[PDB]
RNA sequence: UUCAACCAUCAAGCCCUGGGCUUGUGUUGGGGACCCGCGGCUGCUCGCGGGCCCUGAAAAGCAGUGGCGGGCGUGCCAGCCG
């Protein structure tokens, strides 16, 4: 891959929160 | 009083020396500046450095300077300390880095025709060069009949 | 021609027993995927400056036939038109062989950033390039295609032979066959390197192949460098070495003028 | 309002939006036109047709003078390439009619007199040469009467046009025009004796000599057959002086 | 002087962050009465 | 106050300009065109500014005619990225001496208001009326030259200026390098 | 060699002006400004370095 | 019109039978909406986050900074609720987010995160924590001055 | 107080009917191993040009060679050549 995508794609380690499933 | 010296690098294509004077003597006026370059090209290495008269002039350059993004760079602008300052840092400052064509000097140097006495001397090396390779080449099984140097 | 092609089968047949032994001590695969080098040294400089675009040398032994090399090709647009030519009327082989379709436009696009052109270097073997665009891939791809002369894009023609054309409507191309027989020559041609340099190496085949194949592209080598690409001809050749990346050179052929001419001898 | 909604999309960087807003403006310098439409005003002006032929004289002098000028942003150069259009056609109507009269060379100008239904026009034309718009004339005043007057003058032609039977507005043929036809750019075609002056001469116009009241005069006096030297334009009967058919040449060289 | 050199380097480093518009009209008002402007009825 | 960008941008631009103007020299290697000044880089190399003031061409919206050899088309080559050129049609010639006409007597910018001017400092050619002159132009004659030096540069106008949300705009955009042909003459349509 | 006298443009601007249906007004080249002062933005004046 | 024009383009696929995955490609946006971006926030969809200065009231974005802190989505408040809403056609946007972008634009993405993390949040990284306001007016701050220059001299 | 785009998306010339050849000069900077070719250097080494990897458009003195013109012998040239 490249840095940039990974400097993109780059979040914190708390998951995420969902309100409800997705389709 | 004490001059101020900056440290910028990231320096984008185009950023040289008459850019930098021009544009941080907005600033404050420039004691000596140089950019940091290769000499077998002449090409720049996105580094130099700025003395500047007055200290906080340079750091208020540097302050605003810093993290300045710049052509696709996001520049690195720094005051170092007087300490460690090189006593050499500024040395070929304010003048003209020149692009030297050594290869085109090279070519050349092949090119003129030189006397027998230093035909006679690139014989007797080239002799001794093909002895070297010859017995080089013994260990590995190979044997190359070389014609003999026609002296001039 | 003064080379004596039974001293090149020697230096061939040695040179590969050499190579074995050092990768002796997969040995296989280490034998394999080794490259022959030859090299030309000459007495002034081959050409004036750099030049970017490599000539082709057509070998009785082709090269790049391994069905593992990929190949890139970088064409003028429309890359929709050359794409669907591959997907649609091209032979099995080289739609195998060919791993990317890609025009000029989209890789001044995509392929601006250096990291994004060492990407497209490491994913790829071979680049053709038509030479409608070739002159301005030296912007393009940078000091990361040219630094090197491995990987340099080998010009291939794809241009109709005979305003502002617009891509959409008309492509201005040969025909496909023509397209194909002109990919084929070029993926199989060795390939020479204009630098302002004594020093010129030419990829002959491998380590894998027979002393014959390789003292014969060797030849026809020596034959088509030193009549089309060398000035003064067989006068500016010094001395011709085969070598592998980590051997010695052998030489195949070593002059007795050290000089270009009797104008270069002053008293 | 129309402007402040162009110069809200502008500062907004909405593109599109302002050309498309800017195509309701009607710019003369892109319509050629007035920027409002006084067609409502012209009839309320001139109750008759005879009343509109009694201001005529008015017309011409403004419109023939303003069809010779520089393009100012008072009357851009479609406006004026508008008004040289429409005294063309006014010409080629006293050309077929055979209406032209008179005609005087002042050190002013060219005086034309004209009779249409029985009303005298007089109108005076310069001569072409560089005009010269002074500071003491009221010039953007003088382009208001210019676009009340061009709409006049093609209401004006319509009737005429109409009322002996052809077809308005004429065919005008750009690429004619670029290689610089002027009158010989039209092409007047059907609805669906001092007129025979020079009925049946052959004229050769010079270089030197002013070739559109030439022209005007001779077409307007029976002439079916007049050449020129050929960067006078297009459309001329002739343009190798050495043609035998000619019987009349005009000149002005010592 | 050292404070002439300090508003240099201050004046362009504001020109380096924020521009260069750094003035802005205001009406001269002779009265203190405040008058509703006149719009079109 | 400079920004630094800006100081960028003049660099490269001028190193372009540097390179073309290179290939031009290394290179190397009759009609009728109408030249017109436009804006382009504000930072002109001394040999296109030399060009530029040899053909009188210094101020934005200057208009000249041009006889096409192989001096003038490499002078035009090298000052095409502030020119735009084509080949003007009779029409176009006709209305620009017609309407913006005017004559350098004594050093001074004179209408062509009268044959006489062109009779007093043409006269010794032959080109004793404005159409004589008209027709030098035109027919690219022998006497083109001095026709042409008679002939004031055209100052020609900028219709953006009619319209107030577009009126800083220049009327003709750069980037349009190369011959327009005989679309010059939309150009001299509009701003005559 | 005719040499044109008078202004045309003149004249019609003159005979507007004599049947009357305009008066005669004179050129304005520089029109009064408005009385403004000049003062710098609070962001400008609350900018610290 | 854009809209339109893709909308009659599908409706001519779908009339010869095709699908309109088959002539419209995938859309690249800068996403707004205060929900949607909150919503893509939470969910780590979001790249890069451009918070309005002035929202009035305050508190439908007071919480963003903290928000985007804990998701650890790069962030940056911007001078312009009218300047984000001639990015998104409307008169107004309180917030703008990019989530993903084309190919040929992603190192210009990474290279601008980059700039905001360095030049903005690093440099605000202490002053966010600090009380505003507190500042005296003219004649009060000159009173304290003279006040001052007073009690020293005596 | 605009960080855009803009080379040849093919031209010209040879062979003289074959679709081929020639010219059109255009590369970010660093780092690590390591096989060579040729120039000097008593020689080491230093240059010039290749071969193998690494890298966000990354960066912390080490600057090194001779001249024409121009500016005031010259750590001066938004000018060239060597």
């Amino acid at each position: 891959g490249l840095k940039a995508d990974e400097i993109i794609a780059q979040r914190s380690a708390l998951p995420a929160v969902s309100v409800r499933k997705r389709a | 009083s004490q001059p101020g010296v900056m440290y910028i690098a990231r320096l984008p294509h185009g950023f040289y020396e008459h850019e930098l004077r021009g544009y941080f003597s907005q600033f404050g006026e420039i004691t000596r500046l140089r950019v940091v370059r290769n000499k077998k090209t002449g090409a720049s290495r996105h580094r130099a450095f700025i003395e500047f008269a007055d200290a906080e002039v340079a750091d208020i350059a540097a302050r605003t300077m810093d993290k300045y993004l710049l052509f696709g760079h996001i520049l690195t602008c720094k005051i170092v300390p007087p300490a460690q300052v090189h006593p050499d840092l500024f040395k070929g400052a304010n003048r003209r880095f020149k692009v030297v064509p050594w290869n085109k000097m090279a070519g050349r140097q092949l090119e003129r025709p030189l006397s027998e006495s230093q035909w006679q001397v690139k014989v007797a090396k080239e002799e001794q060069r093909r002895a070297a390779r010859a017995e080089k080449l013994k260990e590995m099984g190979y044997e190359f009949e070389a014609p003999a140097l026609k002296v001039p | 021609i003064p080379v004596d092609p039974d001293q090149t089968l020697k230096a061939c047949k040695a040179l590969l027993a050499h190579i074995k032994k050092a990768a002796a001590a997969d040995e296989e695969s280490t034998v394999a995927e080794t490259p022959i080098w030859l090299t030309l040294t000459t007495k002034k400089h081959i050409h004036d400056s750099h030049r970017l675009q490599p000539g082709k040398i057509i070998l009785p032994h082709p090269l790049n036939t391994s069905e593992e090399i990929s190949v890139c090709l970088i064409t003028a647009d429309p890359q929709r038109f050359y794409k669907n030519a591959v997907a649609d009327e091209f032979p099995e082989d080289l739609r195998a062989k060919i791993g990317r379709v890609i025009d000029i436009s989209h890789l001044k696009a995509k392929f601006k950033a250096y990291e994004a052109q060492r990407k497209l270097f490491s994913e790829h073997d071979v680049f053709l390039a038509d030479t409608r665009i070739i002159n301005r891939l030296p912007k393009a791809l940078g000091k990361t295609f040219y630094k090197t002369t491995t990987k340099r894009p080998i010009p291939v023609v794809l241009m109709a032979q005979r305003e502002k054309r617009d891509p959409l409507e008309n492509a201005n191309a040969r025909p496909i066959p023509e397209i194909v027989a002109e990919i084929r020559k070029a993926i199989g041609a060795a390939l020479v390197h204009l630098s302002p340099s004594t020093n010129t190496a030419i990829k002959v085949g491998y380590a894998n192949w027979e002393p014959e194949k390789l003292a014969a592209n060797i030849e026809t080598v020596i034959r088509e460098l030193v009549e089309r690409f060398v000035p003064q001809k067989w006068q500016n050749v010094r001395n011709f070495y085969v070598k592998g990346p980590e051997t010695a050179a052998l030489p195949i052929y070593q002059t007795d003028e050290l000089w270009l001419d009797e104008s270069k001898v002053v008293p | 309002a129309l402007e402040k909604k162009i110069s809200r999309a502008l500062g907004r960087g909405d593109v599109s939006n302002a050309a498309r807003l800017e195509r309701n403006a009607n710019l003369p310098e892109k319509t050629g036109k007035p920027r409002y439409t006084l067609n409502h005003i012209i009839r309320e002006r001139y109750p008759t047709f005879q009343d509109a032929l009694r201001d005529l004289d008015d017309c011409l002098s403004m419109l023939f003078l303003f069809a010779n000028l520089p393009s100012t942003t008072a009357v851009p150069a479609k406006m004026i390439a508008r008004c040289e259009r429409l005294c063309h056609e006014f010409q080629h109507y006293l050309i077929v009619t055979h209406s032209l009269r008179k005609s005087f060379l002042s050190i002013k100008g060219i005086y034309y007199q004209a009779n249409i239904q029985g009303e005298d026009i007089l109108w005076l034309v310069p001569y072409k040469f560089n005009q010269r718009i002074v500071g003491d004339v009221d010039f953007r005043i003088m382009g208001t009467f210019v676009e009340f007057y061009m709409t006049l003058l093609g209401f004006v032609n319509y009737r005429l046009y109409t009322s002996i039977g052809l077809k308005y507005p004429p065919k005008f043929d750009q690429v004619k025009d670029d290689q610089g036809a002027e009158l010989a750019a039209f092409s007047l075609e059907g609805l669906n004796d001092p007129s025979q002056l020079f009925a049946n001469f052959t004229f050769f116009l010079s270089r030197e000599t002013p070739r559109q009241p030439l022209e005007f005069i001779l077409r307007a006096f029976g002439c079916k057959r007049i050449g020129w030297d050929a960067v006078l334009g297009e459309g001329a009967f002739t343009t190798d002086e050495s043609d035998p058919r000619i019987t009349h040449q005009i000149i002005d060289r010592p | 002087s050292k404070a002439a050199k300090g508003a240099q380097a201050k004046k362009a480093a504001q020109a380096a962050l924020k521009g260069v518009h750094s003035h802005k009209k205001t009406k001269v008002r002779k009265s203190t009465t405040f008058h509703r402007p006149k719009t079109l009825v | 106050f400079k920004r630094a960008e800006k100081y960028v941008k003049e660099y490269r631009e001028q190193e372009r300009e540097k390179i073309r103007l290179a290939r031009i020299a290394k290179q190397q290697g009759a009609k009728l065109v109408f030249v017109i000044r436009i804006k382009g880089i504000n930072k002109i190399p001394p040999k296109p500014r030399k060009i530029l003031q040899l053909l009188r061409l210094r101020q934005i919206n200057n208009g000249v005619f041009v006889k096409v050899t192989k001096a003038t088309a490499e002078m035009i080559k090298i000052v095409e990225p502030w020119v735009a050129y084509g080949y003007p049609n009779l029409k176009s010639v006709r209305e620009l001496i017609y309407k913006r006409g005017y004559g350098k007597v004594n050093g001074q910018r004179i209408p062509l208001t009268d044959n006489a001017i062109i009779e007093e400092n043409l006269g010794k050619y032959g080109i004793i009326c404005i159409e004589d002159l008209i027709h030098e132009i035109f027919t690219v004659g022998p006497n083109f030259k001095q026709a042409a030096n008679f002939l004031w540069p055209f100052k020609l106008s900028n219709p953006n200026g009619g319209f107030r949300p577009r009126k800083f705009k220049h009327f003709i955009e750069g980037g349009d390098l190369g011959n327009r042909e005989e679309h010059i003459n939309a150009l001299i349509r509009a701003m005559n | 060699r005719l040499k044109p006298e008078g202004n045309l443009l003149k004249d019609r601007y003159r005979s507007m002006i004599v049947r009357g249906k305009l008066e005669a007004r004179r050129k304005i080249p520089f029109r009064k400004q408005a009385k403004t002062k000049l003062t710098e933005k609070w962001t400008f004046k609350d900018f610290r370095i | 019109q854009e809209k339109k024009e893709r909308l009659l383009r599908e409706a001519t696929a779908i009339k010869e039978g095709k699908k309109k995955e088959d002539v419209s490609k995938k859309p690249y946006t800068v996403k707004y909406g205060l929900n949607h971006v909150v919503g893509l926030i939470e969910n780590k969809k979001a790249s890069l986050v451009l918070i309005a200065n002035d929202v009035d009231p305050i508190e439908l974005v007071v919480f963003l900074p903290a928000l985007c802190r804990k998701m650890g989505i790069p962030y940056a408040i911007i001078k312009g609720k009218a300047r984000l809403g001639t990015l998104v056609h409307k008169k107004t946007a309180a917030v703008v987010a990019i989530t993903e972008v084309r190919s040929e634009d992603k190192n210009e993405l990474a290279k601008l995160i980059s700039a905001v993390k360095e030049g903005y949040l690093e440099k605000v990284e202490d002053t966010r924590k600090r009380w505003g306001g507190g500042i005296m007016g003219f004649k009060a701050q000159k009173r304290e001055e003279k006040r001052k220059k007073s009690l020293e001299t005596a």
